[PDB]
């Protein structure tokens, strides 16, 4: 759809977007530059990931508001609020796999940094993620190790090739305990990568400059902030 | 519990 | 698009759009309702007046987003804040032709009632204002005529129909006189407006039940928010 | 200035 315009313009045109707090706009100048064909810099990822994570985490919330209405109501509603959740599931599954045949139709395959490769590792686990809160048929457990699988290759790379207080390493490992903790059933496994991130981080601290160490100890607060919710 | 945000705020 | 759903559900699932903050479904429902021809009750005339208001309150905000750097970068940033800004203000000149449509065809003409029918007015009045907010052309003047004449329409009915205390009437004052002050370039013309429809209101008070009270000083308060920004 | 919102919140 993006097709006859520039690369550079879809990215311009994604950070306006962004401005504008247009995320719909922004994933589909993104996705357009991704279909460029060329590998992405670090901020053009960011790009990416933002306008994704604001558009599929507006859908999962209305998800979640009709879910608990559905749930409610099991007076006879008649069947409104199910095909309206249906409606929204469906369109939330339709982003995901958006997102998740970017990163296989080239994103991941091309990736060899191991800053590159780990994000993009990290935003499959993500997307399968979203698609695990919303599943229920014969395809959930293989949906459920998808993500797992992708969060554990990242997780791999992530600590042989970055220290321990790389923000994207950080990011990762408390993905991943959200999703031991809200997804795999496993609240203690979900402490557990929490804590060990938070301990070693805190130990490589002292390596850090100053806005070095504001990122890092941002996404370790937010790490202790949900060991605080699960203790 | 919170996942990570888009952007740093 | 809606034609083939009932109309009393698509009422319902343009409650259940509000509840999950799903704005542009909303909309997309309640002009599938009016499209099925029946007048709306008064309940259903402010779901639609809801869905259309959100819809084109976010677009005008990325609108004033976008002319703001548009209008900061007249070194060259090449053509894509322009190019951009238009696409925006083209949809959101859509959503207003559309609602606009809706009211043509056929709310209006049906409305005899001076509560439904100054309702309807009063939003002909706001969506041409709305395109009068982005207009520079050649039709310019015709579309502030275009608000002018129906909000003058709204007021003359309520006057003579409502109380003083009405919240359709106070809100089509309130509005009558936001566009005085912002497209009309009369700034006494609205604070005139602004004041005398609070001291009318004000007088009329005592003959009010307490949730009626409530209703009438919010908007009030309203209108003396804006005294206070304008004096 | 602001206009009459579509709900009294
Ligand atoms: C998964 C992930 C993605 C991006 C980053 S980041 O370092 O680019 N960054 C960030 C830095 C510091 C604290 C939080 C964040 C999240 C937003 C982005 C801009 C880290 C992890
Ligand atoms: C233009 C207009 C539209 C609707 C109303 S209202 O009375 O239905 N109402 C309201 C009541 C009290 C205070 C503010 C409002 C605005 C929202 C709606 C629900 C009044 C004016
Ligand atoms: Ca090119
Ligand atoms: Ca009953
Ligand atoms: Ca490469
Ligand atoms: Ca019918
Ligand atoms: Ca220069
Ligand atoms: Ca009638
Ligand atoms: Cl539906
Ligand atoms: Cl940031
Ligand atoms: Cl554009
Ligand atoms: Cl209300």
């Amino acid at each position: 759809a993006m097709g006859s315009m520039e690369r550079a313009s879809l990215i311009q045109k994604a950070k306006l977007a962004e401005q504008a707090e247009r995320y719909e706009d922004m994933a589909a100048f993104m996705k357009g530059a991704v279909e460029k064909g060329e590998e992405l810099s670090c901020e053009e990822r960011n790009l990416l990931s933002v306008a994704y994570k604001n558009v599929v985490g507006g859908q999962r919330a209305a998800w979640r508001v009709l879910s608990s209405i559905e749930q409610k109501s099991n007076e006879e509603k008649g069947p409104e609020v199910r095909e309206y959740r249906e409606k929204v599931e469906t369109e939330l599954q339709g982003v995901c796999d958006t997102v998740l045949g970017l990163l296989d139709s080239h994103l991941i395959k091309e990736a060899g940094d191991a800053e590159s490769r780990v994000f993009y590792l990290k935003m499959k686990g993500d997307y399968y993620r979203y698609l695990a809160e919303v599943a229920t048929g014969d395809d959930k457990k293989r949906i459920i190790d998808s993500a797992r699988s992708a969060y554990q290759e990242a997780m791999d790379i992530s600590k042989k090739e970055m220290p321990p207080t790389n923000p994207i390493r950080l990011g990762l490992a408390l993905n991943f305990s959200v999703f031991h903790y809200e997804i795999a059933n496993s609240p203690e496994e979900a402490i557990s990568l929490a804590k060990t991130t938070f301990d070693e981080a805190m130990a490589d601290l002292h390596t850090l400059s100053e806005d070095s160490y504001k990122d890092s100890t941002l996404i370790m607060q937010l790490l202790r902030d949900n060991l605080t919710l699960w203790t | 519990a919170g996942s990570i945000p888009g952007r740093r705020s």
